[PDB]
């Protein structure tokens, strides 16, 4: 069987918080 | 290893110490103290380093 990872599989990539922001 | 050999075949042992810098909470500080806070004023901070 197979399925659609849509939008899924995101994760913090850093310990650091951050706020209102777009980043790469 | 025999007491006789060579320094180059001696034995010597080895220990490496590996630690991350900061990202996240600490658990290994140093012997420094602390200090009470205030606000509303321009101070120099140092928090965990």
């Amino acid at each position: 069987a197979y399925t659609n990872s849509f939008t899924r599989g995101v994760y913090y990539p850093d310990k650091v918080f951050r706020s209102s922001v777009l980043h790469s | 290893f025999q007491p006789t050999n060579g320094v180059g075949y001696q034995p010597y042992r080895v220990v490496v110490l590996s630690f991350e810098l900061l990202h996240a909470p600490a658990t290994v500080c140093g012997p420094k103290k602390s200090t009470n806070l205030v606000k509303n004023k321009c101070v120099n901070f140092n928090f965990n380093g």
